[PDB]
C-alpha cells in the first residue's frame, strides 16, 4: 500500500488513466484556476458566474466561502457541528455526485469520495470531506480544491506553460 | 538533465499526505507535506521551546549538528487563523529525492498547538509561488528549476485512498 506519490520533473502514468486536461492559471503568483460552477446531482447550485479555485496540495479537504458551503450543505441534508458537517451514516451512499465545472469539463465526486463511511447505521453520524474556510484577499474569496479532489484527480502543476492538468487517478 | 524525482507519501487517514526530506550534513531527515497553497519551506527549530505542545513531538533542525548550514536570522512570520507561526531565515542543503538544492527555509521557535499538535508530519515544503513567500525568499521549485537538471518544469502529485 502506497500512501500517494510526488514526481518532480514530470508525471507517474503508472497512477493516472487517459491524458491530462489543462486549464491556464488565472495569474502567475498562486496556483489558481477559473470555476464555472458547481452541481450537486445534475443541476448548477453554485458558481453561476465563475469563481476561483485554488489547487492546494497541503489542504484535506475540498473548500468553499461559509455562504457557499452553508447552501452546498443545505442541498446534501448535512447538519452543521463546530468544525465539520455530517449527515447520518445511512444515507452517505446515497448521497448526490457533486460536480467541479473546470477548463472544459465536469469534475464529478461521488459520496464514495467525500463521505467518511465510518458506519452505516442511522444511529451514527458520518463527516464530509468538505469545510467552510473564508480566504482573504488577495488569493480568496476562493475555492480551493485540496485532497479530497486530489485523491481523484491525479494532478499535474506546469511552471513552464502556467497550467494545471488533471487525469482520473489509477488506484 | 533528464531527470525526474520521486518521493513516496504516506497517507494519514485520508487528512494528511507527507513524505520525506533531508536537511544539512549529515542530512536531518523530516516528514513534510508539499503545500501548493503555500511558497516557503519550515521546520521546527532546535531553538523552539519544549513549552510549545506543537513543537514537543516533531524533529527539530539542529544547525549545529549541520556543517554546511549558512546562518541568516531574519525573523519571519505566518498569520495563521489560530495564533501565528514565527522563526528565523536559515539556509542549508536540501535532499527531496535524488535531488539536493541549497535552500533558505524558516525554522520555527513558536506556534499554536492547534492545529499544529495533530500534524503527524514535521513541516512544510511549499510549492507556490515566489510572489505568495513570506519574506519573498526563493521557494524550493524555483531552486530546482535553477539546477536545470530536470526533464520538464513540472510537478505531479498522487493521493491514495486509505
Ligand atoms: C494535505 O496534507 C496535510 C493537510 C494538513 C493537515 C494538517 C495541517 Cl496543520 C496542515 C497545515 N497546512 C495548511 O493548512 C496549508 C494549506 N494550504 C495553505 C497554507 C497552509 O494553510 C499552511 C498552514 C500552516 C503553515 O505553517 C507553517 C508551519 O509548518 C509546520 C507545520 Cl504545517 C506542521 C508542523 C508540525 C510544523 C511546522 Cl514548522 N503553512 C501553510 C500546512 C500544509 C501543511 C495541513
Ligand atoms: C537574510 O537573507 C536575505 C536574502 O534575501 C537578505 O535580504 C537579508 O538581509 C539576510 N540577513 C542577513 C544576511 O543577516
Amino acid at each position: 500500500s502506497l500512501g500517494g506519490q510526488i514526481v518532480l520533473g514530470g508525471s507517474d502514468p503508472q497512477h493516472y488513466e487517459g491524458n491530462f486536461h489543462y486549464i491556464n492559471l488565472i495569474k502567475t503568483g498562486v496556483w489558481q484556476i477559473q470555476m464555472k460552477g458547481v452541481s450537486v446531482g445534475s443541476s448548477t447550485l453554485l458558481c453561476e458566474d465563475g469563481c476561483l479555485a485554488l489547487v492546494d496540495t497541503g489542504a484535506s479537504y475540498i473548500s468553499g466561502s461559509t455562504s457557499s458551503i452553508e447552501k452546498l450543505m443545505e442541498a446534501l441534508g448535512a447538519k452543521k457541528r463546530l468544525f465539520d458537517y455530517v449527515v447520518k451514516c445511512n444515507e452517505g451512499p446515497t448521497l448526490p455526485d457533486i460536480s467541479f465545472h473546470l477548463g472544459g469539463k465536469e469534475y464529478t465526486l461521488t459520496s464514495a469520495d467525500y463521505v467518511f463511511q465510518e458506519s452505516y447505521s442511522s444511529k451514527k453520524l458520518c463527516t464530509l470531506a468538505i469545510h467552510a474556510m473564508d480566504i482573504p484577499p488577495p488569493t480568496g474569496p476562493t475555492w480551493a480544491l485540496g485532497a479530497t479532489f486530489i485523491r481523484k484527480f491525479y494532478t499535474e502543476f506546469d511552471r513552464r506553460n502556467n497550467r494545471i492538468g488533471f487525469a482520473l487517478a489509477r488506484h | 538533465g533528464n531527470t525526474t524525482s520521486s518521493v513516496i507519501l504516506t497517507n494519514y487517514m485520508d487528512t494528511q499526505y507527507y513524505g520525506e526530506i533531508g536537511i544539512g550534513t549529515p542530512p536531518q531527515t523530516f516528514k513534510v507535506v508539499f503545500d501548493t497553497g503555500s511558497s516557503n519551506v519550515w521546520v521546527p527549530s532546535s531553538k523552539c521551546s519544549r513549552l510549545y505542545t506543537a513543537c514537543v513531538y516533531h524533529k527539530l533542525f539542529d544547525a549545529s549538528d549541520s556543517s554546511s548550514y549558512k546562518h541568516n536570522g531574519t525573523e519571519l512570520t505566518l498569520r495563521y487563523s489560530t495564533g501565528t507561526v514565527s522563526g528565523f531565515l536559515s539556509q542549508d542543503i536540501i535532499t527531496v529525492g535524488g535531488i539536493t538544492v541549497t535552500q533558505m527555509f524558516g525554522e520555527v521557535t513558536e506556534m499554536p498547538a492547534l492545529p499544529f499538535m495533530l500534524a503527524e508530519f514535521d513541516g512544510v515544503v511549499g510549492m507556490g509561488f515566489i510572489e505568495q513567500a513570506i519574506g519573498r525568499v526563493t521557494p524550493i521549485f524555483d531552486n530546482i528549476i535553477s539546477q536545470g537538471v530536470l526533464k520538464e518544469d513540472v510537478f505531479s502529485f498522487y493521493y491514495n485512498r486509505d
